[PDB]
């Protein structure tokens, strides 16, 4: 039996313009076991219309997901991504940032 | 180019809950294209890209019955290696197998493949001669003397260099429209000042397909990496992939740099000078 | 085109 953590990665499908539809993205991979918690949240909120991708693994067999929503970005909102598995002790939060 | 199919599936004992969670995918390159997911409403094969909806009722009885005998074939396993392993019964557990195809240009098999992992591990795999069985453990090596009494090897073969081969084929052709191109990527380069003296130059890959691509940062010509800070490559969310390469560099000599893209969508590489 | 998962080739 292995525990292996996740890694987060939080952008946009398209580059971020204001006032333009788009999709906000988190990519979660690496992990072990499959089991996973992943939120996206909006000034602290989270987003209820969030879809994923099917459950797939690497090489390495480790499991990767695509979590998903269709957002309109602002100069002034601010999204983050929120992140829980049996690996992290608390729940792990990874802000948006477009710039990466 | 050559050409893949891979299929991936994962069953986890869920205790008290209910049936093991079964989840299998199927991709052709870095495109999926059928879905079966027992925590669905549907309990059928589901399709994922638009070529495969042309496949008859037939393909679909067949697909769905063999992933629902995939699933039940998976949960007894889980009960079994749980023996071998005199591991207790309250504990959650994973099997996962990949197998599939690869075809060169001349649509010609070219590689097979058939691995199972137990728990995040390697259990038991085919070789490359498509004869053997690697056996990764002592509880392994008790399905791998199982194996090669029942000749499983060859059943894995004639599926590999078969109907794998004769599905992939007609894959790429029903949707060569999409499995046949390249999107090559568009290369931002982002400008980002650390203090008044250092600043990270950010190398971007957008839109590309498929998703193998190579980025370097290079000083006057000569490589970087060492210090490039590279994340690993990740969806759009549309089929394409995106990718960047970050080096921290000596506010001034940002004009030294050039960013290297290396796709199989474009027909030189790239070199891109800030 | 999958494989077939029910003949003893595939049990454990």
């Amino acid at each position: 039996m292995i525990q292996r953590t996740p890694k987060i990665q939080v952008y946009s499908r398209h580059p971020a313009e204001n006032g333009k539809s788009n999709f906000l993205n988190c990519y979660v991979s690496g992990f072990h076991p499959s089991d996973i918690e992943v939120d996206l949240l909006k000034n602290g909120e989270r987003i209820e219309k969030v879809e994923h991708s099917d459950l797939s693994f690497s090489k390495d067999w480790s499991f990767y997901l695509l979590y998903y929503t269709e957002f309109t970005p602002t100069e002034k909102d601010e999204y983050a991504c929120r992140v829980n598995h049996v690996t992290l002790s608390q729940p792990k939060i990874v802000k948006w940032d477009r710039d990466m | 180019g050559s050409h893949s199919m891979r299929y991936f599936f994962t069953s986890v004992s869920r205790p008290g809950r209910g049936e093991p969670r079964f989840i299998a995918v199927g991709y052709v390159d870095d495109t999926q294209f059928v879905r079966f997911d027992s925590d669905a409403a549907s309990q059928k094969m589901e399709p994922r890209a638009p070529w495969i909806e042309q496949e008859g009722p037939e393909y679909w009885d067949q697909e769905t019955r063999n992933m629902k005998a995939h699933s039940q074939t998976d949960r007894a396993n889980l009960g079994t290696l749980r023996g071998y392993y005199n591991q207790s019964e309250d504990g959650s557990h994973t099997i996962q197998i990949m197998y599939g195809c690869d075809v060169g240009p001349d649509g010609r098999f070219l590689r097979g493949y058939r691995q199972d992992a137990y728990d995040g591990k390697d259990y038991i795999a085919l070789n490359e001669d498509l004869r053997s069985w690697t056996a990764a453990d002592m509880a392994a090596q008790i399905t791998k003397r199982k194996w090669e009494a029942v000749h499983a090897a060859e059943q894995r073969r004639v599926y590999l260099e078969g109907r794998c081969v004769d599905g992939l084929r007609r894959y790429l052709e029903n949707g060569k429209e999409t499995l046949q191109r390249t999107d090559p990527p568009k290369t931002h380069m982002t400008h980002h000042p650390i203090s008044d003296h250092e600043a990270t130059l950010r190398c971007w890959a957008l839109g590309f397909y498929p998703a193998e691509i190579t980025l370097t940062w290079q000083r006057d010509g000569e490589d970087q990496t060492q210090d490039t800070e590279l994340v690993e490559t990740r969806p759009a969310g549309d089929g394409t992939f995106q990718k960047w390469a970050a080096v921290v560099v000596p506010s001034g000599e940002e004009q030294r740099y050039t960013c290297h893209v290396q796709h199989e969508g474009l027909p030189k590489p790239l070199t891109l000078r800030w | 085109e999958v494989d077939n998962a029910t003949r003893f080739a595939s049990v454990y």
